């Protein structure tokens, strides 16, 4: 009826780590 | 009971929200590498919390922690 379950998700664009996105 | 288990992703999780360590942050994401469990876009990269097995989630507590020798 009205319950709770929802995905737990974590969004790490790869430019921060990777940091090489689109260069210059 | 189970919701345990997902209490503990969330407050793991939440804990690191708060962090500010980058170093850490690039190890953790060759441990969601290595269980060749997650979601990589071609512009982006997202991976599941509750998808990870309980090899992750652990290595992520010891992280945390931090705490070998002493």
């Amino acid at each position: 009826t009205q319950g709770g379950r929802p995905s737990l998700i974590a969004r790490i664009p790869v430019a921060r780590i990777l940091g090489d996105p689109e260069e210059e | 009971m189970d919701k345990a288990y997902l209490d503990e992703l969330v407050e793991l999780h939440r804990r690191l929200m708060t962090l500010r360590e980058r170093h850490i942050l690039q190890q953790i994401v060759n441990l969601i590498e290595e269980t060749g469990h997650f979601h990589i876009t071609n512009t982006t990269f997202d991976f599941d919390l509750c998808s990870l097995d309980k090899t992750t989630v652990r290595k992520l507590q010891s992280y945390l922690e931090t705490s070998g020798t002493s």
